[PDB]
RNA sequence: GUAUGAGUAGCGAAAGAAGGGUGAGAAUCCCUUCCACCGAAUAUCUAAGGUUUCCUGAGGAAGGCUCGUCCGCUCAGGGUUAGUCGGGACCUAAGCCGAGGCCGAUAGGCGUAGGCGAUGGACAACAGGUAGAGAUUCCUGUACCAGUGCUAAUUGUUUAAC
RNA sequence: GAGCUGUACGUAAGCGUUGAUCCAGAGAUUUCCGAAUGGGGGAACCCACUAUCUUUAGUCGGAUAGUAUCCUUACGUGAAUACAUAGCGUGAGGAAGGCAGACCCAGGGAACUGAAACAUCUAAGUACCUGGAGGAAGAGAAAGAAAAAUCGAUUUCCUGAGUAGCGGCGAGCGAAACGGAAAGAGCCCAAACCAAGAAGCUUGCUUCUUGGGGUUGUAGGACACUCUAUACGGAGUUACAAAAGAAAGUUAUAAAUGAAGCGGUCUGGAAAGGCCCGCCAAAGACGGUAACAGCCCGGUAGUUGAAAUGGCUUUCCCUCCAGAGUGGAUCCUGAGUACGACGGAACACGUGAAAUUCCGUCGGAAUCCGGGAGGACCAUCUCCCAAGGCUAAAUACUCCCUAGUGACCGAUAGUGAACCAGUACCGUGAGGGAAAGGUGAAAAGCACCCCGGAAGGGGAGUGAAACAGUUCCUGAAACCGUGUGCCUA
């Protein structure tokens, strides 16, 4: 379930800025651990992972007229690869 | 669980009356004694009424 | 519905009574039909990516399907329709001329 | 669907793996902003689902 | 629903002034200078509690006891990184639950073994940098704790290293 | 059978006569919490153990299955303590929780109120709490009702009757049988005896199990003999024993077909309306369509249709089966039971002259030459046979599904809720609890010009209508204004 642990990449200004330091930002499902993310990345992309950091994000309250709800929760991972390794294109 | 194991009689409610016939609630209890009998091939202590005890059981 | 896309239509009631046209679209969920040259409206449209210049555009609007009758491909008069299973297909049949419309 | 039933229950899972890889690449392109036709997502998802259905009902 | 009281009471402790700017519009927004107030606080951290109020770009109907070009307000995008910090995977106090058990019209009450439960005990990381928003977490230097494999020597074999 | 990717516009990308979207039956998938069940927990979270496998150079990681408690049962181990039991372990079966705010059975059980005060009494075995259910429950085949003569298991309805009675004889409470109906159905044990086995040794005996036999009041059965009968016949899963399998039919859950006016003319934005002519009808139900339609549309009466699954009814299959008579030695026919005293309760019946039924506590029978009842009790007579069990229908109710109905409401009404309502909001919590429908037939929802930062206007245009302009049908009164005929310091 490597393709299930990793959902999609994250493309913002901060992630694009850190792309040059060999750090890649991904959205992962909310039950995966760091180790699972590391092994899923190494299997999908054929790189050598040096480190993974993770964080959790709550949903944001939103309104579109008389109706209020929340966006989805998110789990965000940053993966840094070793110096002697290829890169992910994005 | 406070009741006879043979002919399982226990407490029941009723009225206490006075002269002038005022009515109040009370209970009647059975006189269960704690005795050691053979519920199986083995003995044990149980509640048995004194009525169920005057012909038939083995103490 | 009783009228299909690509059919010939005689308009039975309304402001365009007595005219004829062709079915350009059908809306069975709301029970309307779009017919060429029939029931023209004028839309005041601001300039947009579609319609680059905008203006008073004269286009067509749907009408109710009950204001419509089929035109026989040969006799050429409005007919009620029946259904006859001829061969491996059920086909529509003109109920005046007693012939197959399809 | 009927041509899926002609496969030998081992190439079926190779097809499943290939479809999963294609679906992941499609979502990567959609996130990056480089996917032209988006109707492919539904097709791939339904194809995987029917592979799984046919494998399961063969037991 | 709408009057009268009535353009009346009030506008919630306090020092401001001028010159530039922006803008349709400025006592009220931005910048400069001068003046004034707190200073065992009206300063700096941090628990609780709140839950996106945080940053950036747009906005000015309503909210803000006045005004507003502004805002803790509206809209759209972002933002929270830990082997060592605080908690769990460690421990127990008050208290709570409680197999069997004891008691009792029913429902249940009490209680042993056992287990939960910090406000307490134990336990390994420091100094710098970071101009939109995180920092003992990221990065740069230099460490420590627990483990694992692989090498190289040493040593021990059931009066028995460990 | 031609469009489709919901509300829901739109953009984007696509799919369908090689038959999509859609409708009905049957399957597969079905995260986490919750009886929640591997352990814990502040709901949807945290942390495991045991087997088998997998990845890595190895720690690190991953997959699958099992792992709660109690009851019943089989096997195994096993203490004080010798045999043994308790305890411990494994396996196999079962339970647990919810609800339709209804209906019914049981355990427990108020007060306000009425009595023009109040305590007996009433309210009332009501409200409420708790436990068991079932599609119904409960009751039920006479130890009955009766009385110059009989009836023949229960239940429900009409009468009896506000009668007979009960009652600080106050307030009040209040039957039953006979008579008329709905519906109807009857049966298994225990015990005498037979046969077999086992335990104790009650030591040649009793007592335990299994099978057969047998269930009643004119007494019946065991027991003796006659007659027939072992499937000739009979019965059955709704009691009377219990579990299956086929075929035919019908019905339910999608559907198909289906007559007759584009008739002329007037008004109109539009004809289904008016006037003048036709037609269909086993079809003049209902709804829609630019105004009021049997003949425009969906349909309606009639006639058809089912691959699949469900229900019901028959037939087959399957399964199970002794019943008459004549006798009167001996034997059997429900024991701490029936009854009685004391204390209570239920009976319409408040202890009363109090029968009848039940509970607690004590005492305590007879057994066919026997026992119970007939409202204290005795004698006579009459009727019946307790202390074991099962049983359909007629009766009660509606969270639901299908088809309909109403001298029922019409947005302050009708549900609290016609609208994203048990929501917003209030409260620590249990809990309380709103307001809010209508453009137009069709968005044709006002291109363009002008004043203004915008909002908002004035034209122009659409429309039948804009004094219908996205709180939009109509648009009363209060209340706020502008203008003016007559009066007023
Ligand atoms: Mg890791
Ligand atoms: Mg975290
Ligand atoms: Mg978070
Ligand atoms: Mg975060
Ligand atoms: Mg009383
Ligand atoms: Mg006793
Ligand atoms: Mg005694
Ligand atoms: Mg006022
Ligand atoms: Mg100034
Ligand atoms: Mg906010
Ligand atoms: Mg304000
Ligand atoms: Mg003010
Ligand atoms: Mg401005
Ligand atoms: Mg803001
Ligand atoms: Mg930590
Ligand atoms: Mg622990
Ligand atoms: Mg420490
Ligand atoms: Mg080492
Ligand atoms: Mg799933
Ligand atoms: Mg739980
Ligand atoms: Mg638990
Ligand atoms: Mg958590
Ligand atoms: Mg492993
Ligand atoms: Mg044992
Ligand atoms: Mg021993
Ligand atoms: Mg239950
Ligand atoms: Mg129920
Ligand atoms: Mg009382
Ligand atoms: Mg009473
Ligand atoms: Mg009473
Ligand atoms: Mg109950
Ligand atoms: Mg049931
Ligand atoms: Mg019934
Ligand atoms: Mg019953
Ligand atoms: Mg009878
Ligand atoms: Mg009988
Ligand atoms: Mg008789
Ligand atoms: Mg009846
Ligand atoms: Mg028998
Ligand atoms: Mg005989
Ligand atoms: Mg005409
Ligand atoms: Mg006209
Ligand atoms: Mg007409
Ligand atoms: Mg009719
Ligand atoms: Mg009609
Ligand atoms: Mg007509
Ligand atoms: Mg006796
Ligand atoms: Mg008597
Ligand atoms: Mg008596
Ligand atoms: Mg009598
Ligand atoms: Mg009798
Ligand atoms: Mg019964
Ligand atoms: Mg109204
Ligand atoms: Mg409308
Ligand atoms: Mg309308
Ligand atoms: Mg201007
Ligand atoms: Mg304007
Ligand atoms: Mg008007
Ligand atoms: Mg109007
Ligand atoms: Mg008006
Ligand atoms: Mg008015
Ligand atoms: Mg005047």
């Amino acid at each position: 379930d490597a393709r299930d642990i990793i959902k999609r990449p994250v493309v913002t200004e901060e992630s694009t800025s850190i792309l040059d330091d060999k750090k890649y930002t991904f959205e992962v499902d909310t039950r995966a651990t760091k180790t699972q993310v590391k092994y899923a990345i190494e299997e999908i992309f054929d790189v050598k992972v040096a480190k993974v950091n993770v964080m959790n994000y709550k949903g944001k309250l939103k309104r579109m007229g008389r109706y209020a709800g929340y966006t989805n929760k998110r789990r965000k991972a940053i993966v840094t690869v070793t110096a002697d390794s290829k890169e992910i294109q994005f | 669980a406070k009741e006879c194991v043979i002919t399982g009689r226990k407490s029941r409610s009723g009225n206490k009356r006075s002269h002038a016939m005022n009515s109040s609630k009370r209970t009647w209890k059975a006189n269960l004694q704690k005795v050691r009998i053979l519920v199986n091939g083995k003995p044990k202590k149980v509640w048995v009424s004194a009525r169920a005890l005057k012909s038939g059981k083995v103490e | 519905m009783h009228v299909k896309k690509g059919d010939k239509v005689k308009v039975i009631t309304g402001k365009d009574k007595g005219k004829s046209g062709k079915v350009l679209a059908a809306f069975p969920k709301k029970d309307r039909v779009l017919i060429e040259g029939i029931n023209m409206v004028k839309k005041h449209t601001k300039p947009s990516n579609i319609n680059p210049q905008g203006g008073i555009l004269n286009v067509e609007a749907p009408i109710h399907v009950s204001n419509v009758m089929l035109i026989d491909p040969k006799t050429g008069e409005p007919t009620r329709v029946g259904y006859e299973v001829k061969g491996d297909k059920k086909v529509r049949v003109a109920k005046k001329s007693g012939e197959v419309i399809d | 669907a009927n041509d899926i039933r002609d496969l030998s229950t081992t190439e079926i899972q190779d097809q499943e793996k290939a479809l999963k890889e294609e679906l992941f690449n499609l979502r990567f392109q959609l996130a990056t902003g480089q996917l032209e036709n988006t109707a492919r997502i539904r097709e791939v998802r339904k194809a995987i689902a029917r592979m799984k259905t046919i494998v399961r009902e063969r037991e």
